[PDB]
Parts: C-alpha cells; structure tokens; sequence
C-alpha cells in the first residue's frame, strides 16, 4: 500500500492503566507470598508478646 | 624439550615461551597489573618480579630456558612486588566501595588483595590534568592512570587505530590521544578496546559511571569528602577492602552479565551485555569469545540504544485509511491469516513472497521458510544475501562446493599474503581487520589492496592497486595466466585435486598483461609484481566484498578469485582460502537454514526430489517442486499482477533495494504487505500490518557468522511491550494457518532443523553453551570443521572445478551520466542508519549522510564542504552535501548508504543486476552532478574520526620511561 | 474396568491460580488480624507524633 507514517495508539484509559498497576503489586505480593506470610506469622508474635502494644502506647503517650 | 625448577619443584616446561606464562599454567601466584594474554606483555607495572636464577627479573618478558631456576616466594622477591604497587598505587586512589569498576574482576584491586597489602608507601598525588569526558562514549581519568601501557598497545598493535600513546617523556606522564588532543576531536574510531583492557577505573564506559555501585550515585560533591574522610580514617587496606568486596557482592543482585552474539556485521563478536534494568551499562567483552577475543567495533561494543529506543516498535499496527491503527495481536494475526489464506485460494500459493533478515537468527531463518513452503506451499523465500554474496556463494559452488568462506579469522591473521578486492574491510569488517593490521604491522604479513577509494586498508597495504569499476575479474585472469604460463602455478594441487585445467587456460587467452593494462588501467608491471606475490607466498587468504560482487559480473569475478587460488594452491590449508567476507550478523546462518528460493536448509537444492521427500516426512506435508523468486525479483512480479503479498522481516528494503523509485511503485500495487520490524522503517510505512519484533537483546538463538562459526545468543531483556521475537511471530501466524508447531524455545525449532540440514546434523545447544561454539559441517558426533577442503572437496571426485569465466563489461549508462558514484558504509554507521541513528553517541561524531567528492573534481566544478549538489540518474536524483577528500579519485565519487530520504543512495541505483543470482548492481551506478547551493556546514564535524591525526608506533615505548632519570627498577632496589 | 495410567489433570488457570494465592495472603492478613490493626494504630501514632514525617524528609532530603 502507499506510505503513511501517522500512527493513532490504542487508549489506555486512566482506569485501566490502574487496574495493570495494582495487578503488577499484586503479583509481587503472589511472588512474594511466603515472604509475606511469614512477616505476618512473625509481627502476630509481636503482638501476643509484649512487643508491639508496648510500641502502640510509647508512640501513642 | 624445556626442565625447570620453580621455587625448589621441577618440573617439565611444556610451550611456555615465557617464565609469567608457565608459573599461570602452574597455578603459582604471581602479580601482572599490566599483563593481558591479548596484548602480550609491556614491562610497564613491573610486579612480576620473579629471581630467574637469582636476578631479580619481570617474568612476562623473561623468556623461559632450559635449566632456570626461578623462584617467586623469597622475601627479596616479594619486596620488589610491593615497591611496583607502590608506584601503581600513587598514580591510582583506591577507593573501591564508591567505584564502579569495583566488579571482582578490578586487577588493581585484586592485586593489592592478592599481595595483603595494608599501608601505601607512596601516598596518591593527583595528576596535573582534568578528566578528558569530550567523548560521547568513554571517558579518561588521568588521576586513577597507572600508565600500564595496555590501552596503548590495544590501540596500536591489537585494534591498529594508534590514537593513544603515553608521553613519557613529561615530567607526569599520561595516555595522549593523538598529539594530546581531546578524545572526542581525535582520530580514536571509539572501538572500546582502551576501556575494555584498562586494568581499573582510569579509562571506563560513560555507561557505568554512577551506575555500577550502590554507593556510586552519590554526586560527586558528597561522595569527595567521603573519600578524604575514609582515606584518614582507615586502619589498614584490607579492612575496607572487605567492605569493598561486600558491597562488590552485592551488586549482583542489580547488574545482570549476559553472553550475546552481536546484532551488527559478519565478523560475529560475541561478549556479555552488563545492564541494571533496561539500562546498558557496558559491553564486556571476554577472552574466550571465539570470533574476536576482547575485540569490538564501536557498532558492537557502543551502539546498543536502539534497543531502548523511543521509537521502539511495541504494539501491532494495521493500517486503517491515511493511518496506522494500534491492534491487538489477535486481530494482526487473524487478518494476516484471513488474507493470507484469501491469495493462496483465489490466486495460488506462488502470489505470496517471504523476506527472511539476516538481523534475525537461524531458527528463525528455519521458520520463514517452513511457514513459505510447508504452509503456504510456495518456495518464494529469500534474504538480503541477494543483494550480497550471492555472487560470492554462486563463485565457491561452482569451484570448492561449499557456500561459505574457506577458514576462520585465525587463519586470516596466519596468511602470508592477504588479498583484499573490493572490501572495505576496517569499516565493514573491523574486528576481522584488527587481525589483518596486526599481522601486517608487527608480523610482517604481505598485503595486497584492489580498490577504487583509498581507504584504511589501502593505506596500510603493502600494494595498493585501483583497477576501474567491474575490471577485477580482466587483471584476476591475467595474474593466473601469467603465473600459469611462467611455471609459477602449483602444478602438484591442481593435480591431484583440481579439474578443468585445459579449458580453464583456453579461457584465459584473451587475459594478456596488455589487455590487462588496457581494461584495468593497472600497468603491466605492477601486474607482475601482484602475479609474483601472490605466487611465491606460501598461503594466501583472498578477502572479497561487495565491491567485487554488486556488478553484471559479480558471480564470474568472484568465480575468478576461487580459481586463482586453485592454481596457486591455496586451498585446504591453514592461513589460506577464499574470504567472501559476510555481511550481515546472521547472512550465512540465514541462508545456512534455506532462505533462498533455490534451496532448502543445508543449501540442498529444492528440484532435488530426494531432498525435498526427506521434508515431507517430517514436516508431514508436501514441498513445492518449482524454485521461487528472488528479493530483486519480487518487486518486478508484483508489477506485473503475479505477486498478491509480501511478508517482509528484519529488512529495510524500501531502501535497500536498487531502484528504490521502482520498489516504492510496486509497493503501491501490492495487495498485502506485512512488515515485521523493530521500529517502523521506511519499508514498514506501505505495510499493511506492521508486525513488533523483538531485537537480538530481547530473545535467544543462534547467528552464524563469516567463519560458519554458530553461536548461541542468550537473552538480555524480556521482550519490550507487546514486541514479541521473531521466531514467536512466524510460529504464531503459522499457528493461524493451522500449522500446530509447538516450539516452547530456539531450541526446539534448531533440533528439528539440524536433524533435517546435513551441514548441521551435530549442531546442538549443548555444544554452543556459553563461548561455545561449532563451525559447520558438523557431523553427528559433533566434530565441526574450521578449516574446509582439508582432506578433499564436496564434489563426487574430492577434486576441486577450475570454472571457466569471462569478463562482463560493467554497464554504462551514457555521456551525460559522467560521475561514478560509488557506494558503501562507514565504520560507525549500519546501512541507512535504522539501528546506529538511535545511537546519539554514533550521530554526534556522524549526524548525516554526505558525498566524498575529490580535489580534483572539486577544483572543477567549485565545490567546497557543505556544497549541496544533485546526483540525477535515469531512476531518481539525490540531494547531498559534500566533503573533499583524496579518498575519492577524479570523477569517480562515494556515496555512504548512511541516509533514509534526500539522499538515499538507491534512489540513483539502477534495476540491473548480476546475469547469474539477480544481485544488484550497486557498484555500477553513474550520474550527472548540479550544483543546488554553494554554502553550508560541512557535513562531516571536526570530532569525526576521519578528521584525525595517528600516531603510528611499535608498542607503548617502555623503554622511553626506562630513560627517565625517576625510573628505579624495583628489582634494582637491593641496596 | 481395564488398566490405564494415563491422567488427564485439570485445567487450573493463570487467574485461577492468582485468585487462590491473593486468597492466601487475605487469610494470613484475616489470622493476624489483631497484630496489623495494633501496628496501624502504633503507625498512626508515629504520624502524630512527626516521627513518620521526620523519616520522610530525612530520605526525602
Ligand atoms: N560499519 C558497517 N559494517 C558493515 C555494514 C554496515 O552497514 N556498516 N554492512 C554489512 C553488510 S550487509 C555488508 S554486505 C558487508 C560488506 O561490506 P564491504 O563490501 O566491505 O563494504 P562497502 O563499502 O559497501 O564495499 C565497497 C568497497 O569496494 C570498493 N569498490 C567499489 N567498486 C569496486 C570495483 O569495481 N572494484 C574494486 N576492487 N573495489 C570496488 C569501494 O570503493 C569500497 O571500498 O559489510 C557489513 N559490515
Ligand atoms: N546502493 C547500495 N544499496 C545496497 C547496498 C550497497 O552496498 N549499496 N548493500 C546491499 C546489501 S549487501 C545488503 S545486505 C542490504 C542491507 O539492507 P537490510 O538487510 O534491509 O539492512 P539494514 O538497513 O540493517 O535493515 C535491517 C532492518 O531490520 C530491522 N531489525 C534489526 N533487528 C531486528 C530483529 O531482531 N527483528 C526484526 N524483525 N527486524 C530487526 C532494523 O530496524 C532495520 O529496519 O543493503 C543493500 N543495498
Ligand atoms: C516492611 C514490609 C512492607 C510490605 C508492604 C506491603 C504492601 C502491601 C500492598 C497491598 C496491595 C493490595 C493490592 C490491591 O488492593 O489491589
Ligand atoms: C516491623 C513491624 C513494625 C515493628 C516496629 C518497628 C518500628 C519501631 C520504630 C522504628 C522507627 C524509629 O523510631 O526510628
Ligand atoms: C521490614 C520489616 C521486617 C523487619 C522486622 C524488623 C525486626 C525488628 C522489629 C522491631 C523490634 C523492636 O523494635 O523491638
Ligand atoms: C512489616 C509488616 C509488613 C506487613 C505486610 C502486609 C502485606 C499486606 C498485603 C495486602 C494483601 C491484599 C490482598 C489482596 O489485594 O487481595
Ligand atoms: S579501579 Fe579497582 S582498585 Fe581502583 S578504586 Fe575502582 S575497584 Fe578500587
Ligand atoms: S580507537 Fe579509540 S576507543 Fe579504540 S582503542 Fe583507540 S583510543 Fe581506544
Ligand atoms: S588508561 Fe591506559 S595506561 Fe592508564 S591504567 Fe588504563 S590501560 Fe593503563
Ligand atoms: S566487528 Fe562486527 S560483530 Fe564485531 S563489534 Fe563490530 S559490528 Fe559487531
Ligand atoms: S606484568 Fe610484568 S611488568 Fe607488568
Ligand atoms: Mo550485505
Ligand atoms: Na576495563
Ligand atoms: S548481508
């Protein structure tokens, strides 16, 4: 066909570019899974131990 | 042969020409801060002082005799180390946690590690001189130069530039570029191979500066005073080179290190891509890339950015009226298969060409033409060796039988005599012509230069000779008739190992000294001289290029130059063959795996019914029996309602073609047309459906290089956007046609494809892991073959054909045409520039496009730089500015291919092409000059290469720093 | 019946695998429950407090 340089993108509507911005975190919380899952193990520890309630009240009084 | 006894053991000494190089193969510690195996040794950080029998002597020039005794361990010894350090320490400032040359492989660093060093006797003074940062590319950091010399002897005797020397007579020595120019306004061609050998930070890729390290971000205002601060701080040296190395460590969590194959010409460099992100910090080459060592050009070694390129192809395109539409890749696909299928119904399978790159590799070479002859059902392939070495190829079949070149780049730098016809080969072929310059220059290596433009290797050759345009093959016949004639042809070889000798010199008849001397214009007694060299060199490697094979005689010149090495013997032996110089990264692996509309993969012809059975087993379909067109061809069976679509990958034909008036007119004719590119070249703007490939960097297999040396590329960045690589897009639209190919990996499509081709039935990923690398025919056990015709030739008697040529007067394009325009490339610049125009380093030093025209016709017609002039010929006109030069001779002028518009040199190019393969002939194009304007910028600036001034020497002269009245041998320091 | 082996799995998809994981992580975050609503009323606190917008500007400057 004849030459033509003008090129009309596709529209990635501020919505939907949020969408493939949360998927992406998403995902690194899926990779990340067990890393996470174990912080969360580890901080209800915290918190059946003295540890973070007592952090809660030096920074809250 | 060799006994010695290395600090009290004996031991055999096995090739060890030096005392350094056996104690490495010994495993024995001992420092070499300026010892690179690439460059040979330099005798400038004198810290290998080792005691060969009791003198205290650097072991990298100490030659290793029979009955030494060496040791390397007395405290005597290991004092004379440390004063060396001592002296390298206070011309370079350790400060390693904060440099970005703080990799583990830092030979300062590493050696100040090795030798557990803690105190530096000689405090750091800096330099009296800035950091020279004029380069777009590198950058000189006087103060961290420890004036090892390995730069200087990569530029002169390795790479064979000679921009840098070191001064040693200053009162503080440092690297200079020409006579101490700035970097950027030198004659330095920016290969890489300073910073690629510099042994710490001194001389580093602008690409890793604030990049490598986690602290290197740091602004150099806060980061200074951290360094004075932990300079007076410090303890000792290896408590914070412990901290050094822990930080070290930790980057390879962010730079990633991957083995690629480069993306530019034949030569076929392969190196490590070092890139934190999308980011390319620095092209790393190593020792054991088997085509070029630490070697590069600035092409492979600097110009990368195309890959992350704005104007990076990332979302299908089709075109919707006066416009491209972006699509998904669904309906790409689902319309490239519903017209696909549409042309095959209602006009055949032959209505649909298929352009294969030879940018892209072998399994996707495999996969173009499986889709065009297993699924489309037509053999209409083909790639841009059309345009190349077809000629070249056609040249070998018709004399050796194997379409590749004879040996390896080995064997090039082993030649006696090297003949160079119509190639530039320091700018089209760099790193192969570093092995050329070196042998010429240090081995004295006889070389001999055929060509019309006095270029790099005209200027270095032994005999330069400038025969005119299409005359090669009249003086070739003549130096075989002459030598054939004067007893001087091995009679043995043509023997036992060659046929038609008697019709070969009934056709040499015409070919007289005199007739040579008429036709060429070389006179009759240089002729002699070319006949004698050629004759009484024991091997001789003949280089030809496109310079040779873009004529109307291009198949029988280059037939001529496999001739002549027949007679002269030159043939199945080490440092000697035919050299048909490949253009592309991948020409010779494209059409390795049947890119071309005559043969299948192996280059088994396609009307062999035997061949195209074995296919149809396993493809489990039948193979059309009837050769297809050629990619000069295609655009003239679109202009006559024959060919409905044309699928058109990695090549920029739309410019690249002859004629490119005409090949614009068949685009508008054409029914479909899908390119499929990394950017939308000027090609891709008549498409259809322009498809988004995925570069080199971005996916993995394999290239074949000039040598038929197969290399595995490994990927560096995951595909960008919707780009998907080559081989995933063929296989997807093959798919859509109902193929049902299930290849998950290259390797997949190359299992397949090695048990189908011959030449490569022992080709497998295993045997190309790494730096690995196979030369083809490889049999099934994987023993591969570097050197060709060793034992025999392939044809049905072992015996090579001697095939007889004439001559095939150039075409003349009439009176009024009296400009020849000859046409090429440039070191820094890839055809019109699609890739290295994306390289704002390259552009800088080379931002366009411009006509070498010579004093003479300038002094003619009133041209100065900048004037700019109208080519017109009977196909289309060229608006260029122009640069004087001796370059260029008389009314003879040259056009680099370096322009994608006004100046594109094939819009002067004509429709002819050579009799035999239908290869254009670009070399024959004339034209008629108007002067358009008579003042401009010249278009080549001042800090281009070829505005230069070399400094031409053997070695880094250690000796002048020895004649200093500062310099103390470390060893001499006993009392 | 007569002897087979051959087993036909079945199809868990790329989002159904997503979903799965995500689901993880929610009955992680669903058990410590008590823990991370302790740690975002201690976090509030370090706001009040300036201790959060001091660590902001100290990395931010
Ligand atoms: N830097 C860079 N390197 C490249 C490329 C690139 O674009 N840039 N392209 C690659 C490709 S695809 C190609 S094919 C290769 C080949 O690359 P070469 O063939 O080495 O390159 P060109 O400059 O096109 O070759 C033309 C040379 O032959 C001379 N010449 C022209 N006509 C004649 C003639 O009749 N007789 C003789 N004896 N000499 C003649 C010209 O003056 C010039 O020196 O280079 C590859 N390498
Ligand atoms: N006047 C004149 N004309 C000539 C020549 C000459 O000497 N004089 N030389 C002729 C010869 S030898 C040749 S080989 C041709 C060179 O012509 P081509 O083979 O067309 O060469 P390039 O301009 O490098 O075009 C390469 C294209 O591939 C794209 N590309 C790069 N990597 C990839 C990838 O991985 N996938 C895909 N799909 N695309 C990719 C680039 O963006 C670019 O558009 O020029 C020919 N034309
Ligand atoms: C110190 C460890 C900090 C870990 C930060 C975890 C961030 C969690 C992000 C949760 C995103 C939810 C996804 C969504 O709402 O779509
Ligand atoms: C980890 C999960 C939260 C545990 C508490 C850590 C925060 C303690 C306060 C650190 C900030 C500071 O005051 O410098
Ligand atoms: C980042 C979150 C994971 C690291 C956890 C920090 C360990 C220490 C927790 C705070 C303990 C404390 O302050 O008493
Ligand atoms: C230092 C403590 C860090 C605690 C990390 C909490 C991670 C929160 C994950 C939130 C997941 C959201 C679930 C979802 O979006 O489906
Ligand atoms: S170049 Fe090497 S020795 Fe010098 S500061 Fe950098 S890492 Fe340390
Ligand atoms: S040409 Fe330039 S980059 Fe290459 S070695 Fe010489 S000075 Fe260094
Ligand atoms: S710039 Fe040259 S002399 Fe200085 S350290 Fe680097 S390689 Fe050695
Ligand atoms: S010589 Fe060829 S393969 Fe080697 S770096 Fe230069 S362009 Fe790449
Ligand atoms: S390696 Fe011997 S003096 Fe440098
Ligand atoms: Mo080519
Ligand atoms: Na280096
Ligand atoms: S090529």
């Amino acid at each position: 066909a004849k030459a033509i340089k003008r090129i009309q993108k596709i529209e990635v509507t501020e919505e939907d570019q949020r969408k493939r911005d949360l998927r992406e975190i998403e995902d690194a919380l899926i990779d990340h899974k067990e890393a996470i899952l174990e912080t969360l193990h580890m901080l209800g520890h915290m918190n059946e131990r003295g540890v973070l309630p007592l952090l809660r009240g030096l920074f809250g009084q | 042969k060799k006994t010695i006894t290395i600090n009290g053991v004996e031991m055999e000494a096995s090739e060890e020409q030096t005392v350094l190089q056996l104690l490495n193969n010994s495993s024995i510690e001992v420092p070499q801060v300026c010892y690179h195996p690439s460059l040979g040794p330099i005798e400038t950080c004198d810290t290998c002082i080792v005691s060969i029998n009791g003198e205290l002597k650097r072991s990298c020039s100490a030659e290793l005799k029979d009955g030494d005794v060496i040791d390397t361990l007395s405290p005597d010894v290991k004092k004379a180390q440390v004063i060396g350090m001592d002296k390298i320490l206070y011309n370079h400032e350790l400060y390693c946690t904060v440099c970005d040359y703080n990799n583990g492989g830092c030979e300062i660093h590493n050696t100040v590690k090795e030798m557990k060093i803690n105190h530096q006797s000689i405090p750091f003074d800096h330099k009296p001189y800035h950091k020279d940062e004029s380069h777009p590319f590198y950058r000189y950091d006087p103060d961290q130069c420890i004036l090892c010399g390995r730069c200087v002897e990569a530029c002169q005797d390795v790479q064979v530039t000679e921009t840098l020397t070191i001064d040693w007579e200053r009162k503080r020595p440092r690297v200079i570029w020409d006579n101490d120019v700035p970097i950027n306004e030198s004659s330095c061609v920016s290969c890489g191979h300073c910073s690629t050998v510099c042994p710490c930070n001194a001389m580093m890729e602008k690409g890793m500066e604030g990049e490598a390290g986690y602290l290197t971000g740091i602004n150099n205002e806060t980061l200074r005073p951290m360094i004075e601060i932990t300079k007076g701080v410090e303890t000792g040296y290896g408590s914070i080179l412990a901290i050094s190395d822990m930080e070290s460590a930790m980057r390879d969590e962010r730079i990633k290190k991957t083995k690629t194959v480069c993306t530019y010409c034949g030569v076929g460099c392969s190196f490590d891509v070092w890139t934190k992100g999308r980011d390319i910090l620095k092209v790393e080459p190593q020792e054991e890339a088997p085509a070029n060592g630490i070697s590069t050009c600035v092409k492979g070694k600097f110009g990368w950015d195309f890959v992350n390129s704005e104007e990076r192809l990332t979302k299908p395109l089709i075109r919707e009226g006066d416009h491209f539409r972006e699509a998904e890749w669904e309906e790409a696909l689902l319309l490239i298969a519903s017209k696909f299928t549409e042309l095959k119904e209602a006009f055949g399978p032959d209505s649909l060409a298929f352009i294969t790159s030879s940018k892209c590799t072998n399994e996707e070479s495999y996969l173009m033409q499986k889709l065009a002859r297993g699924v489309i059902g037509t053999n209409n392939v083909d790639n841009c060796s059309r345009y190349c070495q077809s000629p070249a190829t056609a040249g070998l079949f018709r004399t050796v039988g194997y379409g590749g070149d004879s040996g390896s780049i080995t064997d090039i730098a082993q030649a006696d005599l090297v003949l160079i016809i119509g190639s530039n080969t320091s700018e089209s072929h760099p790193v192969l012509s570093t092995r050329i310059k070196r042998a010429h220059k240090l081995r004295g290596q006889k070389v001999i230069v055929a060509d019309i433009r006095k270029h790099e290797m005209a200027e270095r050759s032994d005999l330069f000779v400038q025969p005119r345009a299409g005359s090669d093959i009249v003086w070739l016949n003549a130096i075989a008739k002459y030598l054939i004639e004067n007893g001087k042809a091995d009679e043995r070889f043509l023997r036992e190992r060659v046929n038609g000798r008697d019709e070969y010199v009934k056709s040499l008849a015409p070919y007289t000294l005199e007739y040579a001397e008429e036709k060429t214009g070389i006179d009759q007694e240089t002729l002699i001289q070319m006949a004698e060299m050629i004759g009484q060199a024991d091997s001789v490697c003949a280089l030809w290029a496109m310079g040779v094979t873009q004529h109307i005689g291009g198949s029988d010149t280059s037939t001529a130059i496999s001739n002549l090495l027949l007679v002269t013997g030159n043939y199945g032996k080490p440092g000697a063959g035919s050299y048909p110089l490949r253009g592309h990264n991948n020409v010779q692996g494209a059409s390795d795996f049947g890119s071309m509309p005559d043969r299948l993969p192996g280059y088994e012809k396609v009307t062999d019914e035997q061949v195209r059975q074995k296919y149809e087993r396993v493809w489990g379909v039948p193979l059309p029996k009837e050769p297809g067109m050629t990619n000069h061809e295609m655009i003239e069976k679109i202009h006559s309602g024959q060919l409905k679509a044309m699928y058109v990958k990695g090549e920029e034909m739309g410019l690249v073609d002859s004629n490119i008036n005409h090949v614009h007119a068949a685009y508008e004719k054409l029914d479909f047309f899908v390119v499929q590119d990394i950017f939308l070249s000027r090609t891709a703007e008549f498409a259809d459906v322009v498809l988004p490939a995925s570069p080199s960097l971005e996916k993995e297999g394999t290239f074949t290089n000039t040598e038929r040396r197969i290399q595995r590329l490994y990927q560096v960045f995951e595909p960008l956007g919707e780009s998907k690589p080559d081989w995933q897009i063929i296989m997807e639209v093959a798919n859509k046609l109902g193929a049902g190919w299930l290849y998950e990996h290259p390797a997949d499509i190359m299992e397949e494809a090695a048990k189908l081709s011959p030449i490569y039935a022992g080709v497998t990923y295993e045997r190309l892991e790494g730096y690995n690398s196979l030369q083809w025919p490889v049999n099934a056990d994987g023993k591969d073959s570097p050197l060709l015709f060793t034992e025999r030739f392939p044809f049905p008697d072992g015996k090579a054909i001697l095939y007889p040529v004439q001559w095939t007067e150039p075409k003349e394009f009439g009176e009024e045409y009296d400009i020849h325009v000859n046409n090429g490339r440039l070191l820094e610049h890839f055809h019109e520039g699609n890739l290295t125009y994306k390289s704002k380093g390259i552009s800088e030093k080379t931002p366009e496009v411009f006509l070498e025209i010579s004093p003479e016709l300038a002094a003619e017609r009133g041209i100065q730089d900048g004037t700019l002039v109208r080519l017109t010929s009977p196909f289309g006109n060229v608006k260029v500015k122009c640069l004087i030069t001796d370059r260029v001779k008389g009314k003879e002028v040259y056009l680099p291919m370096n322009d994608s518009g006004e100046a594109a040199i094939n819009l002067l190019t004509g429709s002819h092409a050579d009799k035999d393969t239908d290869t254009p002939a670009y070399k024959e194009t004339s034209a008629k000059m108007e002067i358009l304007k008579h003042d401009g910028i010249s278009p080549l600036p001042k800090i281009n290469h070829r505005n230069g001034n070399p400094q031409p020497q053997i070695g880094v002269q250690v000796h002048k720093k020895w004649a200093r009245k500062d310099y103390i041998f470390p060893g001499d320091a006993v009392k």
